[PDB]
């Protein structure tokens, strides 16, 4: 069943997932070309309303995402309950379980996670996430930490691929990843699982940026500019298009302000 | 035993939850959503005033708690006269005595005390504590977090003293600084002698289930209070269904 | 109970001195000086010692007959119950064999003997079935300073229990890190739930008596480290029955010889 | 898998003792006295730490000698990390290689790949994780070591009870939690919950490290190990002393038997 | 291009074995051994060897003769370049002239061995004019500990770079501070410009295998110091020949005396 969420995940390659708080937006999203939409609604975050999340399901065709926050599993009973496509594990609401992250595999839905390493990513599939979103910094629109992270992994990726068997061994203790998944990244040469970018994606030049190092997708938290159809269907056409630069100037060709 | 008497009261509270109150109208919305009992309260935070004690226990048929400083006995023998069911020495209020706790034993009201780990649950009851709630944050920070951590440094603790080589469990307790007895008893039932709650942070239905799910006894709980109190006992009543605890969840209002 | 019995069979050595002898000579000399019991013993590794030579003792004297076995080393200790001794003396001056945990005491028929420095550690002790305490100072050094230390830090521990407000025990309790139950037993008592003896250091008849007058109710000498081991033995035992006794103890502590 | 066999042919040794030998004499009086297999080395690790210098795989020809001297198993030293030496035993011939830790490590970052091999290896351990990842990387036998060649047994005591205290900890811990136990560990997953479901190491797991006297071995099989190593040379009279310790091993759990073997063996080490 | 041609001359060691010779008999020994090359050198300070007795070894064998200049000394090379020695020595087990300037290679005809620990040190020496590297671990302790992490580190390095991103190697190439050009040149050959000898502990025929078997193009040895030097300089010799033959290993290692 888990080489089935994987199936499932590797569907939204080339993709622009985005946050949205209610209907409306939902739509905004679908309409610019999202190939799903993201859930949502100081303080403490958790997750949000089922009433609205099914207001979010009803109203759009593409999936639909919902947060969890880290370790509540009864969160994310609720949310495979309420009939969602993935449930998102996800650092920026307020951590619930600071030292265990949820057992995935007891669930049928798809579970994505957040890293910022190569062994976080490892752990947290073999834990079953089916999916993993290399995160910077959240809700800044500085892409920096984001651009670091993306050069670790696929940094690391690229020296196990080519690394000495005898020494793969130490190169697990030191990530502090299970053996068998880091064996198997050094086969496949990549992830196992899809692979996006989130955090500090602001622009389309952000958004393939990601896709030119080597990820799957990417993240958007576009509502935050001033004018949001305009922004996301630019994004979405960017990553797209992440090659041709000619492109990338007519889609980043007065979106307004950022 | 007069001890296994009050841990026999503190029993029947199992499955449910403890509302925080400080009215009699408070108290009745909270018996109506099905609180097992309801714990009165009314800057230094104090034992609230038995006149308010007394308004809530003649206002509703559930068991009536309230809370007293750390370590200060006189409060606990004024709650103990006006007849309350249990008394809670809270560090949520302004500890009194910052070494020594109240030697529950000299009652005969049962005792809740709070605890962040097996080493603390196990002194408190030593103490003659009937029941113990594994506590979280002590503001209303309804993050629950922390909660989270000391309910499973407690579980896990158990069990890893149930698989115990016995000649290990002397320094065990040592370690924990715990009595030594009450380590064994706890290693033999795999579990506490008493009711554990745990409290602290508990804000959505999914939070209360959760800490059911975690191995807990019932929980306490600190824009329509007689929805959410509601939904937060069916959460606790049915801790393990999913499908409920999503009704139960559907537009609640803002947290 | 059967540990009841253990502590009870340890009240038959009160008022008694302990020797340590390391063949039958030496035994027979320190039971011929008045000694209570004999302490059977052989740099580098210490460990207990080789069951000949104990039972080569325990047939050379009438007296009861102790052993070391290494701290938490149970298979020495179920050897020495085995080939019939009368005390195990679970002994930090042997090599330590557990850093972390001491044998468990209670599964053994056996009366334990334990060292302790403190009150909190010799109630862990008893706690693991210890029937009799050894309070440790100094060994092998013949200065007594350490063991004036512990036996008054156990004594006054266990004055200021006597007295102490009973909601306050608990607190108590933790802070030795050691058994409510047996603190408890202790604050009632007034005094150890078991025999205390003292070690260490002891190398005069003043030593022991000093020791006596403490509050112990006996002393081990670890006496052929002495110029005259027969007269310097029997000089110690008659200071443990007459410490209360200058007079006395002038009359033993005359010409003992090279201390 | 040719994995499974290698740790089936470890099995043969629960319940053995297995001694260190410098020479045939010793290699047969080892036998002579019981030994479940010996490992053959130039210097015991007593005479390693009074002396000092370089530690390395013995010369072959003292190998084949102790090799055609026995019909038990002969085990044989590598230098940690030093796979050509190891390629040296398996082609000479021997039962198992002990990549052993008191010889002078070869590789400071990397042990032996042991799979590489068809001969089993027993590997050196100090906790829990230290043994799964000897075993993942195919060590097929562990022996939690203490410290070598002084006498004591505190060290051995220390890390037997470490991993055997973590592997009970481990069986009764939550499903959910044991990610997070495997992270702290430093071990591939995997092993960890195959050691949860078997409730011990899925390999045979020997004490070694100042095992002197009978009372020593019996200790180590009571507190739950397969067997012991012997590093009795060093002793009064080695051919009592090891009759003595296989002995202590078979008979463990009586205390009238170790009286027996224990009466009169000379002076230990 | 003259540097190009000095690495063409070290080429023509690879698979062999260099062995340290303070005597024309030793220089011999090691010859009848079948060493490709021999080391000319004789606490206290360590300085180039004689000439005359450099001469006396060129004159005893017909296999290229190298000699040791200390670290920095670029006079000391001019000597050795002037007698005809085949290749220079710049090492670190002389004692160091100069603790802060290599010498200038480029101003040489004559080829030159370089130590190193890690990439960016070989690469800073072969830009200095260095022919061949020597990655050298342990000098004088018969452990090769330090030479595998040393050739390790070389090697572990070498393959990042063979697959690093090329828009990383900029920084790469800072982190090693490391010529770029020749981090580039690294990259494309996916191994070391120049040929690469492992030198230190090396004490028997498996640890020369190893070394082999890690990647070295060859091993320095430092034999005399043995029992029976002629047997054991001829083991390592066909060891490192057939480095990745088990039987034959065996077959040099047998009886081979002390080592």
């Amino acid at each position: 069943p888990f080489s089935v969420k994987v199936g499932l995940a590797q569907m939204l390659r080339g993709g622009v997932i985005m946050d949205v708080v209610n209907a409306e937006q939902a739509r905004i999203a679908e309409e610019a070309g999202a190939c799903a939409v993201m859930a949502l609604e100081g303080g403490v975050a958790r997750m949000s309303d089922p009433q609205m999340i099914k207001e979010i399901k009803q109203a759009v065709t593409i999936p639909v995402m919902a947060k969890a926050r880290i370790g509540h599993f009864v969160e994310a009973q609720i949310l495979e309950a309420i009939g969602i496509d993935y449930i998102d594990e996800s650092e920026v609401l307020t951590l619930a379980d600071e030292d265990h992250h949820i057992n995935k595999h007891n669930f049928r839905i798809p579970f994505v996670c957040g890293c910022r390493n190569l062994g976080e990513a490892l752990r947290r599939i073999r834990e079953g996430a089916a999916m993993i979103r290399t995160k910077g910094e959240a809700g800044t629109g500085n892409i920096i930490e984001a651009v670091r992270h993306v050069r670790s992994v696929n940094g690391d990726i690229r020296v196990l691929r080519n690394m000495d068997d005898d020494e793969v061994f130490t190169f697990a203790k030191k990530l502090a990843a299970p053996y068998d998944l880091v064996m198997q990244t050094k086969q496949l040469g990549r992830l196992p699982v899809v692979q996006f970018a989130a955090g500090g994606v602001a622009t389309p030049a952000d958004a393939a940026l990601m896709m030119q190092l080597g990820c799957d997708g990417v993240f958007v938290g576009i509502f935050k500019s001033g004018d949001p159809a305009r922004r996301a269907r630019a994004i979405v056409q960017a990553v797209t298009h992440y090659s041709d630069p000619e492109m990338l100037v007519e889609v980043s060709c007065g979106l307004g302000e950022a | 035993h007069p001890f296994s008497v009050k841990v026999g009261l503190a029993q029947v509270l199992r499955g449910g939850a403890i509302v925080e109150v400080s009215s009699v109208n408070q108290a009745k919305l909270a018996e109506s959503a099905g609180a097992c009992s309801v714990i009165v309260s009314d800057g230094v935070r104090r034992m609230p005033d038995p006149v308010l004690i007394k308004e809530v226990k003649r206002a509703v048929s559930v068991p009536v708690m309230a809370r007293a400083r750390v370590g200060h006995f006189v409060e606990a023998q004024i709650l103990e006269s006006l007849a309350v069911d249990y008394i809670d020495e809270s560090e949520i209020i302004s500890v009194a005595d910052d070494d020594h706790f109240i030697n529950k034993h000299n009652f005969r009201s049962p005792f809740i005390c709070g605890c962040r780990d097996t080493g603390e649950a196990l002194r408190r009851i030593r103490e003659g504590a009937a029941m113990i709630r594994i506590q979280g944050d002590l503001t209303a920070t309804g993050n629950i977090a922390e909660t989270v951590k000391n309910v499973r440094s407690l579980m896990g603790e158990v069990r890893v003293l149930n698989n115990m080589d016995d000649d290990e469990v002397f320094t065990f307790a040592k370690k924990i600084s715990a009595p030594y007895d009450l380590v064994a008893q706890t290693k033999q039932m795999g579990r506490v002698p008493v009711v554990q709650f745990a409290s602290g942070g508990i804000t959505t239905p999914a939070d209360a289930a959760l800490m059911m799910q975690l191995g807990c006894d019932g929980v306490f709980v600190g824009p329509d209070p007689f929805k959410k109190l509601r939904s937060i006992v069916q959460a606790v009543q049915h801790y393990n269904d999913p499908h409920v605890l999503a009704e139960m969840s559907s537009g609640l209002e803002n947290a």
